[PDB]
RNA sequence: UCCCCCGUGCCCAUAGCGGCGUGGAACCACCCGUUCCCAUUCCGAACACGGAAGUGAAACGCGCCAGCGCCGAUGGUACUGGGCGGGCGACCGCCUGGGAGAGUAGGUCGGUGCGGGGGA
RNA sequence: CGAUCAACGGAUAAAAGUUACCCCGGGGAUAACAGGCUGAUCUCCCCCGAGCGUCCACAGCGGCGGGGAGGUUUGGCACCUCGAUGUCGGCUCGUCGCAUCCUGGGGCUGAAGAAGGUCCCAAGGGUUGGGCUGUUCGCCCAUUAAAGCGGCACGCGAGCUG
RNA sequence: CGCCUCCUAAAAGGUAACGGAGGCGCCCAAAGGUCCCCUCAGGCGGGACGGAAAUCCGCCGGAGAGCGCAAGGGUAGAAGG
RNA sequence: CUGACUGGGGCCUGUAGAGCACUGAUAGGGCUAGGGGGCCCACCAGCCUACCAAACCCUGUCAAACUCCGAAGGGUCCCAGGUGGAGCCUGGGAGUGAGGGCGCGAGCGAUAACGUCCGCGUCCGAGCGCGGGAACAACCGAGACCGCCAGCUAAGGCCCCCAAGUCUGGGCUAAGUGGUAAAGGAUGUGGCGCCGCGAAGACAGCCAGGAGGUGGCUUAGAAGCAGCCAUCCUUUAAAGAGUGCGUAAUAGCUCACUGGUCGAGUGGCGCCGCGCCGAAAAUGAUCGGGGCUUAAGCCCAGCGCCGAAGCUGCGGGUCUGGG
């Protein structure tokens, strides 16, 4: 018995896996935003972000869109450059939206 | 006294094409099936028809993944 | 049909086929032993197809026979009965002038014609029930 | 007589005898069974048959259990007709019966009883039969 | 009450010559041990048509060893009607689930009145210690009519047995007898032709 | 490199059902609101945003339990590639090599990869 | 774009019957007769013993089912024969089988006797004349010890009949 | 009489008979493309007209529904709404 | 050198078998809708079941078009062995496109056909050349280049026809079974194995008794042989309220039974052997014949031999290859 919530989230994501690019996956809990861009051919993390670990603080949106600026500088670092956006669960607006704005600013590629 | 049957259609010569460990080439028709009995794994593309051609030139894997479903892949060279 | 009582017969049609009506026997005649009822025929070629039809004609004169034997009994019986002197002969009579409704078996005559020529009348049977007794009975 | 009340098919191929039963070959109801020796097609006429044999035997009284069932069609071709044209029809319902399945068993009788019932029965069936009696290796079962 | 039968260690011996040699092939086992064995057929079934799986057979081995075991299968040859193999189920001092006969003591009233009694279960499975094995197990069936039942649940279970099947598992029933009267109507009796389940645009 | 939690993968029920117990510092959830973005064929249930007074009740995580589900030997057999025989046949045996399924003993209330936050 | 070219790889744009008045080329690659293989059907004999037979399963019977025999029926197959194997019935002449119609011997009998029933042995000989019909078959008349059943290319047309 | 599905087909493919069973000669301007969102049948209990079955509420539920039509394969981690 | 075939390794599959998780089938229980029949009722509720009977469950089963399962095998690829009247590639020339028997797998048929239609194989076809099978295209043996008055074998055989043992060891069968068949029947006969019953003397014969209450649902007058319902008990063996003659009245004989006798084993399963009945068709019979009985039959174990156009020896021909 899966739920509306699980469905959504590997309808979306199975899609993305298809096109073999690096996943940017997006975790959203009610206070924090997460972003892990992820090598699902190795099964690896390579690059992390979260406002969690950078203290982050005041209002949601713009905090997830420095997130998502942190997530591109570390990456770029590391030659990451194209990359596809794992949406999970969310739709792409607000939080997860200003995340994704972010890591676009940042020179990440999608 | 006379029948109402004797009517069958065309084998189809459905089936896996090529096996695991073979040498194909890109476009090379991997199976024939009618839905999905195997699923289009790494490097290989699904027709309309559910057929599975190689992608790219490699060698056939297949793989058992359970209630996930067989798939096939090809490995490049 | 059953078959303890069937003496079948067979041998060889008569007329036209050519060489197979000569040696081909194919004439199925049949012969119900209690009843006598001899049902026979060469229609079709095979004797099996002839078998079909000798069969079912043999039922329609064992069920035409015996159904003649029991309506053949029953109008022996009813004529006896009703009796062809419905004129004026055997049971009983119903006056309306003065009620009396008697019965000439026996003889007891009574004015229960309201009582009887109105309604039931399962007692003033009883005489002509118990007088039927004694008439047996004694003798 | 038995005969199924539907089925999926009219017509049933014929198929083979091989082998002994696939199971039922130990006595599982009543106190002694009528085992087969020999592989057949045995029809619902055989059954019945063998079946009111033991009934009015035992007269009143005791337990028939009928183990074997005729779900298969049997067909034939009217008489005189050639070959093709089709499938014959539909005659009757066959049991298939191989070496070792009980195909009937008693209970509610004496031994003797239960000896000269499966026999008589024994006696309407197309092949040869044994009796036997519940025994641990039963049970085991 | 309890029974004794000599038993073998075999290796590679063929189980077809074995039993060409009267011996009956077998395996003894529990969660510590597994070996495969050898028995007298003649001698075991001596010892099987009594003990069944529901008494203790104890197996005298040639190292001197001597191990308490229940029969816990047996391999029928489907043709002949004569075992090929049994297993032993070496038992410890574990509780152990088991068979225990059953004994239907009195004459139903049903029985009585002309009706037979099935007896649908002629044992009852059980959780039980070893040092703890019944015999039997008395139930009264003198109380039932044609038709009646009785269930595992009616059982009285003697101290240590734990019942291993469902309450509701019924275990004896009186039916009505077999009857030459009722002859008469079932050959007189017509059936329906069977009817084919419709296949396609008729379903 | 150890323990807890949050993500996300792999094995594809030995991982599930049920029952019980446990956890809110942190995390996660409910939760508070519905101004704003966004939303309901009605409904802030959901989706979404702004929040942090409360609660681990639900959900989720972590334990324990074998009633169910799942897994499941070892023996032996069926069947059989090849080789032979027997029977008038329906069919039955032998040799050599392979070898089930059902059942039995038993097994299981998961294991593991990466990256986070926390703890020693 | 125009196809029930649906006999769906679709001979013409355009097409049905009859021949006993018949013809040729072929085939035993393929039917009808006979044989053959088979034995479903046919005949006969067994197995079981439900029940009948006032009583009594088996004098005589034998519910439902079971196993055979034969190769006389009608079929199945298409194997020799279509550069020919003449077919029904009758006549003539037989010969053989025995599952025996008579006669001879015998067992049981619900065998008193006489006459029967049934079963065993037995194939030596015998097994009538007529009416009807092309008939085989069958019905009928008058008899009889009896008025047997089958095989032989349903014996027999280089023997006849037609 | 052509075409499809299943079987006979002897675990690759293929495989005959006047063998066993069913369908096709259409359909859809959305019943198509792409984004987003949603999950069925059935069973039990509750519920005005209102029932076996309209709609509503709750619990149980891996797919036995649905997928335009035959059958098969496939399928809710959608191909279905 | 890539072939058929073979070794290893990977993968593909849903058959045999088996199973009942699905589709259906399914007997017998349980449990329980729905009806049915019976109660009490119509006040609408209320009770019975051994009638039928959905689901569900248990026990037990069935299936080409059912599968939770699932072989042996097969297919295909890779590396290897494999130099063969092998393989690939391109051209020239065909013939064939009526097949048949056998073994196995099925369908059709009737678990008929020297039947029919497929699959795998095989042989005939074309090996109607050779040995065996009495004779006989396809069963067994075996692929004939020619010559030999040499040898070794194959199937099959070794008493005579008729080449080779009237060979050797232990059995079985009296039916000429062998030398032509089924259900089923039967103290034929021969083995094993395993239970009963057996010292207050058995089975079989002689001997003495073998009774008393003596009637019932009870009657077509028969307590006991008349149809049932009957099965109590006793005169200090303890002898039926009854199996065979008289009976819509009785005798009397008889067993089961008890004792007395004379002086030694008896019955039942199960596996196996070999025989018996069941067993009737048409020109004259017969296993090929003659003939065969501790076999000249059958089973087991042995040594030897005969036996072909197979193999060897010897000589020759021709082609190909290698010198
Ligand atoms: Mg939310
Ligand atoms: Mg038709
Ligand atoms: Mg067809
Ligand atoms: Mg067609
Ligand atoms: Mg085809
Ligand atoms: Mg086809
Ligand atoms: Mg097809
Ligand atoms: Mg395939
Ligand atoms: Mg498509
Ligand atoms: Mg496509
Ligand atoms: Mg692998
Ligand atoms: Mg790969
Ligand atoms: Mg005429
Ligand atoms: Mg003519
Ligand atoms: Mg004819
Ligand atoms: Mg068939
Ligand atoms: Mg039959
Ligand atoms: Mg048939
Ligand atoms: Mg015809
Ligand atoms: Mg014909
Ligand atoms: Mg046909
Ligand atoms: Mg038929
Ligand atoms: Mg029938
Ligand atoms: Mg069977
Ligand atoms: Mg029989
Ligand atoms: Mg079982
Ligand atoms: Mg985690
Ligand atoms: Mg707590
Ligand atoms: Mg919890
Ligand atoms: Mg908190
Ligand atoms: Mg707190
Ligand atoms: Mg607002
Ligand atoms: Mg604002
Ligand atoms: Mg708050
Ligand atoms: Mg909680
Ligand atoms: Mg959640
Ligand atoms: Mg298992
Ligand atoms: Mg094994
Ligand atoms: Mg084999
Ligand atoms: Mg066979
Ligand atoms: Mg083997
Ligand atoms: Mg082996
Ligand atoms: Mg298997
Ligand atoms: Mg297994
Ligand atoms: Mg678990
Ligand atoms: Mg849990
Ligand atoms: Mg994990
Ligand atoms: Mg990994
Ligand atoms: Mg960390
Ligand atoms: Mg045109
Ligand atoms: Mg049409
Ligand atoms: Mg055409
Ligand atoms: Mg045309
Ligand atoms: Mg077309
Ligand atoms: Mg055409
Ligand atoms: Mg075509
Ligand atoms: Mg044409
Ligand atoms: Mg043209
Ligand atoms: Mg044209
Ligand atoms: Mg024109
Ligand atoms: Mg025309
Ligand atoms: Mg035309
Ligand atoms: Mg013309
Ligand atoms: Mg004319
Ligand atoms: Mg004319
Ligand atoms: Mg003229
Ligand atoms: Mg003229
Ligand atoms: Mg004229
Ligand atoms: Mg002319
Ligand atoms: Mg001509
Ligand atoms: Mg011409
Ligand atoms: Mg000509
Ligand atoms: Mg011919
Ligand atoms: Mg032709
Ligand atoms: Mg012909
Ligand atoms: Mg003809
Ligand atoms: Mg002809
Ligand atoms: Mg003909
Ligand atoms: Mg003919
Ligand atoms: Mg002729
Ligand atoms: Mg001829
Ligand atoms: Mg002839
Ligand atoms: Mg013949
Ligand atoms: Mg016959
Ligand atoms: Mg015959
Ligand atoms: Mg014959
Ligand atoms: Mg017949
Ligand atoms: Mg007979
Ligand atoms: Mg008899
Ligand atoms: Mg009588
Ligand atoms: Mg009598
Ligand atoms: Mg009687
Ligand atoms: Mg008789
Ligand atoms: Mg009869
Ligand atoms: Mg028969
Ligand atoms: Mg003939
Ligand atoms: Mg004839
Ligand atoms: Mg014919
Ligand atoms: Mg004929
Ligand atoms: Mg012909
Ligand atoms: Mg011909
Ligand atoms: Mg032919
Ligand atoms: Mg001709
Ligand atoms: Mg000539
Ligand atoms: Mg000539
Ligand atoms: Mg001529
Ligand atoms: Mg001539
Ligand atoms: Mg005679
Ligand atoms: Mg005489
Ligand atoms: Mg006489
Ligand atoms: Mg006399
Ligand atoms: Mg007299
Ligand atoms: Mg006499
Ligand atoms: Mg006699
Ligand atoms: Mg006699
Ligand atoms: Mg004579
Ligand atoms: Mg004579
Ligand atoms: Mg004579
Ligand atoms: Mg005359
Ligand atoms: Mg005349
Ligand atoms: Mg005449
Ligand atoms: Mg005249
Ligand atoms: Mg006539
Ligand atoms: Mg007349
Ligand atoms: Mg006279
Ligand atoms: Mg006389
Ligand atoms: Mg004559
Ligand atoms: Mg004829
Ligand atoms: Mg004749
Ligand atoms: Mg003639
Ligand atoms: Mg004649
Ligand atoms: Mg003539
Ligand atoms: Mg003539
Ligand atoms: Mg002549
Ligand atoms: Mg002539
Ligand atoms: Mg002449
Ligand atoms: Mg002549
Ligand atoms: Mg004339
Ligand atoms: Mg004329
Ligand atoms: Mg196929
Ligand atoms: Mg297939
Ligand atoms: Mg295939
Ligand atoms: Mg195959
Ligand atoms: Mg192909
Ligand atoms: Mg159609
Ligand atoms: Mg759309
Ligand atoms: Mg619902
Ligand atoms: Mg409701
Ligand atoms: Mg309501
Ligand atoms: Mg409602
Ligand atoms: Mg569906
Ligand atoms: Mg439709
Ligand atoms: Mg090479
Ligand atoms: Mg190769
Ligand atoms: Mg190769
Ligand atoms: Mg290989
Ligand atoms: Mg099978
Ligand atoms: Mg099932
Ligand atoms: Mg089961
Ligand atoms: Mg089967
Ligand atoms: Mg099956
Ligand atoms: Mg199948
Ligand atoms: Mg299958
Ligand atoms: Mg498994
Ligand atoms: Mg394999
Ligand atoms: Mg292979
Ligand atoms: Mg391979
Ligand atoms: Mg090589
Ligand atoms: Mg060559
Ligand atoms: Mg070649
Ligand atoms: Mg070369
Ligand atoms: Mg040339
Ligand atoms: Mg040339
Ligand atoms: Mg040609
Ligand atoms: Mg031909
Ligand atoms: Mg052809
Ligand atoms: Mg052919
Ligand atoms: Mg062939
Ligand atoms: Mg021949
Ligand atoms: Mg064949
Ligand atoms: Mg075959
Ligand atoms: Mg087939
Ligand atoms: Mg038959
Ligand atoms: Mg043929
Ligand atoms: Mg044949
Ligand atoms: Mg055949
Ligand atoms: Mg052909
Ligand atoms: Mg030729
Ligand atoms: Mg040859
Ligand atoms: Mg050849
Ligand atoms: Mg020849
Ligand atoms: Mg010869
Ligand atoms: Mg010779
Ligand atoms: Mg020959
Ligand atoms: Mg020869
Ligand atoms: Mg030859
Ligand atoms: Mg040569
Ligand atoms: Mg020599
Ligand atoms: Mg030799
Ligand atoms: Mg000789
Ligand atoms: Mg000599
Ligand atoms: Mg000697
Ligand atoms: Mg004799
Ligand atoms: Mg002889
Ligand atoms: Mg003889
Ligand atoms: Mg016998
Ligand atoms: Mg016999
Ligand atoms: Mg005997
Ligand atoms: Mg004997
Ligand atoms: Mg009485
Ligand atoms: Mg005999
Ligand atoms: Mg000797
Ligand atoms: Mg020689
Ligand atoms: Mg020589
Ligand atoms: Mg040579
Ligand atoms: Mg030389
Ligand atoms: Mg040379
Ligand atoms: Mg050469």
């Amino acid at each position: 018995r899966l739920t509306a919530y699980e469905r959504r989230k590997f309808r979306v994501r199975n899609r993305i896996k298809r096109t073999g690019r690096l996943r940017l996956s997006v975790f959203r809990s009610l206070k924090h935003i997460y972003a892990q861009i992820i090598d699902d051919e190795k099964g690896v993390t390579l690059v992390s972000a979260s406002s969690l670990a950078l203290k982050l603080k005041g209002n949601k949106t713009e905090v997830a869109r420095q997130v998502g600026r942190a997530l591109a500088e570390k990456a770029l670092a590391l030659g990451i450059k194209q990359v596809a956006f794992d949406r999970g669960p969310y739709k792409y607006h607000g939080r997860v939206k200003a995340l994704a704005e972010g890591a676009r600013e940042g020179g990440l590629e999608f | 006294g006379s029948t109402r049957n004797g009517r069958d259609s065309q084998a189809k010569r459905l089936g896996v094409k090529r096996y695991e460990g073979q040498v194909v080439r890109a476009g090379n028709i991997l199976v024939r099936q009618r839905g999905t009995r195997f699923k289009p794994g790494k490097n290989v593309g699904m027709g309309r028809d559910f057929t599975l051609f190689a992608l790219v030139d490699g060698v056939v894997e297949f793989q058992d993944r359970g209630r996930l479903g067989r798939y096939v892949h090809v490995r490049p060279l | 049909i059953n078959p303890a009582d069937l003496r079948i017969d067979t041998f060889r049609s008569s007329g036209a086929g050519g060489q197979h009506v000569n040696t081909t026997d194919s004439a199925i005649r049949i012969t119900h032993l209690p009843t006598g009822i001899v049902v026979e025929c060469q229609d079709e070629r095979s004797q099996h197809k002839n078998k079909a039809k000798a069969l079912s004609v043999l039922g329609a004169r064992i069920h035409a026979a015996e159904m003649a034997k029991r309506q053949q009994a029953e109008a022996s019986t009813r004529r006896n009965l009703l009796g062809s002197g419905d004129r004026s002969d055997r049971n009983r009579t119903y006056n309306f002038p003065q009620g009396r409704v008697t019965d000439h078996r026996i003889n007891l005559t009574l004015y229960r014609l309201d009582e009887v020529m109105e309604g039931k009348l399962d007692m003033l049977i009883e005489p002509i029930i118990q007088e039927h007794q004694a008439d047996q009975l004694a003798a | 007589m038995l005969m199924p009340r539907r089925m999926k098919y009219r017509k049933q191929q014929r198929g083979r005898l091989k082998g002994a039963t696939k199971g039922g070959d130990y006595v599982a109801f009543g106190d002694y069974g009528l085992v087969a020796l020999e592989p057949a097609w045995i029809t619902a006429q055989q059954i019945e048959a063998a079946r009111v044999a033991m009934v009015r035997h035992f007269r009143r009284g005791g337990k028939i259990f009928i183990r074997i069932f005729p779900d298969k069609p049997y067909t034939k071709k009217p008489l005189e007709v050639r070959m093709g044209k089709g499938k014959g029809n539909v005659e009757g319902y066959v049991a298939v019966v191989k070496p070792g399945r009980v195909m009937f068993e008693v209970a509610g009788v004496t031994e003797e009883q239960a000896m000269e019932a499966l026999r008589i029965a024994g006696h309407k069936l197309p092949i040869k039969t044994k009796i036997v009696r519940r025994d641990a290796y039963d049970e085991a079962q | 009450m309890e029974y004794r039968l000599k038993a073998y260690y075999r290796e590679g011996e063929k189980p077809s010559a074995l039993r060409r040699a009267g011996k009956l092939p077998g395996v003894m086992y529990n969660r510590h041990l597994n070996r495969k064995v050898y028995v007298d057929l003649v001698e075991f079934d001596k010892v099987f048509r009594q003990a069944s799986i529901h008494h203790v057979i104890v197996l005298e081995l040639p190292d001197g060893q001597s191990l308490p075991t229940l029969v816990r299968q047996v391999n029928l040859d489907k043709r002949r009607r004569r075992p090929e193999h049994v297993d032993f189920f070496v038992l410890s001092d574990e509780p152990v689930e088991m068979y225990v006969p059953l004994r239907f003591v009195g004459t139903p009233a049903g029985v009585r009145a002309g009706g037979v009694l099935q007896e649908i279960h002629r044992d009852i499975l059980v959780k039980v210690s070893p040092r703890n094995i019944p015999e039997f197990i008395e139930v009264d069936v003198s109380g039932l009519e044609i038709g009646d039942s009785l269930h595992a649940s009616d059982l009285k279970l003697p101290p240590g047995v734990e019942l291993a099947v469902s309450p509701e598992e019924t275990i004896a029933a009186v039916v009505p007898p077999e009857d030459v009267e009722k002859l008469a109507e079932e050959a007189a009796a017509e059936v329906a032709e069977p009817e084919v389940i419709k296949k396609g645009k008729e379903e």
